[PDB]
RNA sequence: ACGGGGCUAAACCAUGCACCGAAGCUGCGGCAGCGACGCUUAUGCGUUGUUGGGUAGGGGAGCGUUCUGUAAGCCUGCGAAGGUGUGCUGUGAGGCAUGCUGGAGGUAUCAGAAGUGCGAAUGCUGACAUAAGUAACGAUAAAGCGGGUGAAAAGCCCGCU
RNA sequence: CCCCGGCGAGGGGAGUGAAAAAGAACCUGAAACCGUGUACGUACAAGCAGUGGGAGCACGCUUAGGCGUGUGACUGCGUAC
C-alpha cells in the first residue's frame, strides 16, 4: 500500500492503472511467449 | 500514440503561422447618423442603410 | 563544518554555457546538452588542426598544377625539375607566386625545364 | 599571411562553345567538368565557382566505343512502386540527345549546392546552332 | 529520524524507482548518511616532545629579544589605571607577565586589559609563550621553570 | 511622452491574447479601438480596456491629445497559474493550469 | 556483383622514371619525466642522452569550498557578501582587476579540521516545459419568444407556449 | 486627494521614504521556461547541427590599412553521452 502519496492521496493501490498484466482490459493471449 | 522526441520551440511556432487574427476591413457609415457598424449588418442605434428600422 | 554548493556549482556551469554560445536550441541553454556539445567542439578542434595541415597544401598543389599547365608543364615535372635545378621554394610560396605574379612564375618553369633538358 | 581567396563578386567568367562530333563521350566529359569547376585557373577555389560558360554543339554526334551503342543503359526509378524504367544509348540519342552529355557531366561534377550551380553554366545544343551570339563564345577546340 | 518503517510503495509495478524507507539518505528530510558523534580531539603528547618544546620556545624569545627578565612586577593596589601606567613606562602593551606566584592585586589589575595575561610560572603553555608580543618574568619564576624543565 | 497601462493576473492565458493584441500593434489609437470592437473574442474585451485607461492616463496625468497617440507597444506576459485538481477515471487526478497573464499597452505621439 | 560518372584503356602482363599520400620521419618554437656530467649546488641551476597512447589498477603533485587560530589585526556605506557583463592571466582545477545591480558584511599569510566538488542511480523535493489551444465539458427528456434587472443575459426573475 | 474601470479587479499620477523596480503576491531576486525590440541569416534544400576554411552585410574603432564585435552564403571532415 502506498499510504503517504502527496499527489494522490485518495487511493493507496494504484497498479491497476500502468501494470498492463493488471488492467481490466489485459488478455492472457498477449502472454503467448510460452 | 505519442511522441518520441520532444517538439522544439521552433516547430510550434512553424505550426502556429496559421493561427494569426484576421482584422475587420469594412466598417460602413450609415448614411444619416454617420455611424459605424459591420456591411449588411445594423447599427448601434437601430439603423440600417439610412432608415430607423428598429426602435429600440 | 557543513559546506553548501550553491556558489560553486553555480559558476562551473555558467563557464560551460558561455563556451556554448551560438548553439543551436537547447545545446545553448541546457547544461546537460552544452557540456557534451563543449567537449565534441574540443575533439573536432584538436582533429582539424591537423586537418587544416592537410587542406592547405591540398589547396596549394591544385594551384601549382593549373598555373604550371599553362605554361606547358604538369605538376609533377615541375616539381621534379625544381629539385634538380637546387630551388627550395615552398608550395605555399609557389602557389602564391602563380596568383599574384605570373611572369615570375614564368621565370620557374622555364628554371625547371631547362634542368631537365 | 593568409592564402589568397577568390572572391565571387569580382571572379571573371567567360564563354567558350565545344563541337561534339565525333568526340568520345567521357574523353569529352572530364575536360568540360575541370572548366565549369575551374581546375585549370590558378584562382581556383574549393568553395568558390570559379570556372567557365560553355556551349556544347551536336550532341546527337557523340561517339561511343565498343558495343556500347546498344548495350550501355541508363536507369531510373520514378518513386512509384515496381517503376523502374531503362533505356539503351541509341534510344537516349533517338528520343532526347542533350541529356547524355548532361547526365555525364553531372556524374563528373561535385554534390551539393555548388555542384548544382556548376551544372548551370553548360548549355548543351543537339543541332549546330546555339543563340548564344551576344556573349561571343570562343572556339574551344577541345 | 522520527518515521516508521513502511515501505512507501510496492517493489514492482508502478513505474517508479523502488524506495524501502522515508528515512534514506537520498531523500528530503532523510537521515545524514554517516551522522556525527561526539568525539574526543585531544592527542597525546609524550613527556620528553613536551619539554622539549617549551625548551625550544624559550630560546627564540631569547634569541629574538622577546624575553624581559625582572626583579619584581608589582603593583600597590588593585586598579587597572596603576598597572596601564606601569606598563606604559616601559613600553610594553602586548605582554604575558609571568611571577613567582600569584599576587592578588596584580590579577585584579589586569582583568580588564585584554592584551595583558598575568600567570605563575605552573600555569604556562607553549601556544602563550608564542601569541603574546613580549614576556615578562621575574626572577624568582625563571629559576622555577628550569626546575619543572630539569 | 510614452504611457503606459497595465492589466495583471488578467484571467486568461496569454497564447489567447497575444492573438488579438497582434492586431493593433502600430496603429492609431482610433483605428486599434475599432478593431477590438468588431474582434469577436474575450480577450478584445480585455485588451480594449487597457488600451481605454492609457488613452485616458496620457490626456489627464500627461496632458496629450488623443488624435496624436499610437499604439507603439504592447506585448502580453504570463502571469501565475493557479493549481486545480482534475478527477480522472480509475482513480487518476491530473492537474489543471489556469493561467493568468500580464496585458501591457503602451501609447506615444511620438 | 567497378563506390559513382564513365573507360577499349582510365583493363591485364613486363620494365623504368616522376609525383601524390599519415598525428611515421625531418625542420622551427615550447613544456614535462628519468638517467649521466658539470658554471657549483644547499638542492636549485647549466650541458647532454633518452622518454612522454592508455581501461582496470598502483605511485606522485596540486586547485577550490565551509569552519578554527593568527585576527580587539586587515578591507569595507567614498559601498562587503551575493547576482550579471567585460578585460587580463596560468599546463589544468583556477586566479586578478573592473562597469552595472545589491545594501552589510568580508577576510590576506601560514597552519588546523572536514556534512569538501554531481549529469546519470526507472535517485529525492520544488519550479517549469512538451503533446496542444488538441481530447473533453458526465446520460439524445428539448426547447422558442416577449418583458424586467444589470456594465454585460442562451442559462437569473416574471409571463405565454 | 485626482483620473480610467462595473460605487470592480487592475493600473496611471500625486504623496511618504535614503530607496516604492522596498507597495503589503513586499530584502537580495540565479536557472529552466515565455515574450517585445534591433542587427545579420533563411522559401532548389537532405542527416549528432559542430569543427577547419570563408564571401557578404551591420555596428564600433582608426586611419594614408585593416583591426574588434555580431551574423554565417558556400565548402573539407564529422553516426550524442
Ligand atoms: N478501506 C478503504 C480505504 C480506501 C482508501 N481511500 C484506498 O484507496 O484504499
Ligand atoms: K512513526
Ligand atoms: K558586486
Ligand atoms: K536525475
Ligand atoms: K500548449
Ligand atoms: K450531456
Ligand atoms: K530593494
Ligand atoms: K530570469
Ligand atoms: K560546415
Ligand atoms: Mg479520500
Ligand atoms: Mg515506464
Ligand atoms: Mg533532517
Ligand atoms: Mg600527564
Ligand atoms: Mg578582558
Ligand atoms: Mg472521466
Ligand atoms: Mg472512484
Ligand atoms: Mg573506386
Ligand atoms: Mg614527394
Ligand atoms: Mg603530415
Ligand atoms: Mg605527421
Ligand atoms: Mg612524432
Ligand atoms: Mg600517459
Ligand atoms: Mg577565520
Ligand atoms: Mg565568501
Ligand atoms: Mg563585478
Ligand atoms: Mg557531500
Ligand atoms: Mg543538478
Ligand atoms: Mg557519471
Ligand atoms: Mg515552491
Ligand atoms: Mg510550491
Ligand atoms: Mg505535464
Ligand atoms: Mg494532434
Ligand atoms: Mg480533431
Ligand atoms: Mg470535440
Ligand atoms: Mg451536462
Ligand atoms: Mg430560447
Ligand atoms: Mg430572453
Ligand atoms: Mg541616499
Ligand atoms: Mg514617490
Ligand atoms: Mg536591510
Ligand atoms: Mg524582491
Ligand atoms: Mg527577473
Ligand atoms: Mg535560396
Ligand atoms: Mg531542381
Amino acid at each position: 500500500m502506498e499510504n503517504n502519496s502527496r499527489t494522490m492521496p485518495h487511493i493507496r493501490r494504484t497498479t491497476h492503472i500502468m501494470k498492463f498484466a493488471h488492467r481490466n482490459s489485459f488478455d492472457f493471449h498477449f502472454f503467448n511467449a510460452r | 500514440a505519442v511522441q518520441q522526441n520532444k517538439p522544439t520551440r521552433s516547430k510550434r511556432g512553424m505550426r502556429r503561422s496559421h493561427d494569426a487574427l484576421t482584422a475587420v476591413t469594412s466598417l460602413s457609415v450609415d448614411k444619416t447618423s454617420g455611424e459605424k457598424h459591420l456591411r449588411h449588418h445594423i447599427t448601434a442605434d437601430g439603423y440600417y442603410r439610412g432608415r430607423k428600422v428598429i426602435a429600440k | 563544518a557543513r559546506v553548501k554548493r550553491g556558489v560553486i556549482a553555480r559558476a562551473r556551469h555558467k563557464k560551460i554555457l558561455k563556451q556554448a554560445k551560438g548553439y543551436y536550441g537547447a545545446r545553448s541553454r541546457v547544461y546537460r546538452v552544452a557540456f557534451q556539445a563543449v567537449i565534441k567542439a574540443g575533439q573536432y578542434a584538436y582533429r582539424d588542426r591537423r586537418q587544416r595541415k592537410r587542406q592547405f597544401r591540398q589547396l596549394w598543389i591544385a594551384r601549382i598544377n593549373a598555373a604550371a599547365r599553362q605554361n606547358g608543364i604538369s605538376y609533377s615535372k615541375f616539381i621534379n625539375g625544381l629539385k634538380k635545378a637546387s630551388v627550395e621554394i615552398d608550395r605555399k610560396i609557389l602557389a602564391d607566386i602563380a596568383v599574384f605574379d605570373k611572369v615570375a612564375f614564368t621565370a620557374l618553369v622555364e628554371k625547371a625545364k631547362a634542368a631537365l633538358a | 599571411m593568409k592564402t589568397f581567396t577568390a572572391k565571387p563578386e569580382t571572379v571573371k567568367r567567360d564563354w567558350y562553345v565545344v563541337d561534339a562530333t565525333g568526340k568520345t563521350l567521357g574523353r569529352l566529359a572530364t575536360e568540360l567538368a575541370r572548366r565549369l569547376r575551374g581546375k585549370h585557373k590558378a584562382e581556383y577555389t574549393p568553395h568558390v565557382d570559379t570556372g567557365d560558360y560553355i556551349i556544347v554543339l551536336n550532341a546527337d554526334k557523340v561517339a561511343v566505343t565498343g558495343n556500347k551503342r546498344t548495350d550501355k543503359v541508363y536507369y531510373h526509378h520514378t518513386g512509384h512502386i515496381g517503376g523502374i524504367k531503362q533505356a539503351t544509348f541509341e534510344e537516349m540519342i533517338a528520343r532526347r540527345p542533350e541529356r547524355v552529355i548532361e547526365i555525364a557531366v553531372k556524374g563528373m561534377l561535385p554534390k551539393g549546392p555548388l555542384g548544382r550551380a556548376m551544372f548551370r553554366k553548360l548549355k548543351v545544343y543537339a543541332g549546330n546552332e546555339h543563340n548564344h551570339a551576344a556573349q561571343q563564345p570562343q572556339v574551344l577546340d577541345i | 529520524v522520527t518515521g516508521s518503517g513502511k515501505k512507501p510503495w510496492r517493489q514492482k509495478g508502478t513505474g517508479r524507482a523502488r524506495s524501502g524507507s522515508i528515512k534514506s539518505p537520498i531523500w528530503r528530510s532523510g537521515g545524514v548518511t554517516f551522522a556525527a558523534r561526539p568525539q574526543d580531539h585531544s592527542q597525546k603528547v609524550n613527556k620528553k616532545m613536551y619539554r622539549g618544546a617549551l625548551k625550544s620556545i624559550l630560546s627564540e624569545l631569547v634569541r629574538q629579544d622577546r624575553l624581559i627578565v625582572v626583579e619584581k612586577f608589582s603593583v600597590e593596589a588593585p586598579k587597572t589605571k596603576l598597572l596601564a601606567q606601569k606598563l606604559k613606562d616601559m613600553a610594553l602593551e602586548d605582554v604575558l607577565i609571568i611571577t613567582g606566584e600569584l599576587d592578588e592585586n596584580l590579577f585584579l589589575a589586569a582583568r580588564n586589559l585584554h592584551k595583558v595575561d598575568v600567570r605563575d610560572a605552573t600555569g604556562i603553555d607553549p601556544v602563550s609563550l608564542i601569541a603574546f608580543d613580549k614576556v615578562v618574568m621575574t626572577a624568582d619564576a625563571v629559576k622555577q621553570v628550569e626546575e619543572m624543565l630539569a | 511622452m510614452e504611457t503606459i497601462a497595465k492589466h495583471r493576473h488578467a484571467r486568461s492565458s496569454a497564447q489567447k491574447v497575444r492573438l488579438v493584441a497582434d492586431l493593433i500593434r502600430g496603429k492609431k489609437v482610433s483605428q486599434a479601438l475599432d478593431i477590438l470592437t468588431y474582434t469577436n473574442k474575450k480577450a478584445a474585451v480585455l485588451v480594449k480596456k487597457v488600451l481605454e485607461s492609457a488613452i485616458a492616463n496620457a490626456e489627464h496625468n500627461d496632458g496629450a491629445d488623443i488624435d496624436d497617440l499610437k499604439v507603439t507597444k504592447i506585448f502580453v506576459d504570463e502571469g501565475p497559474s493557479m493549481k486545480r485538481i482534475m478527477p480522472r477515471a480509475k482513480g487518476r487526478a491530473d492537474r489543471i493550469l489556469k493561467r493568468t497573464s500580464h496585458i501591457t499597452v503602451v501609447v506615444s505621439d511620438r
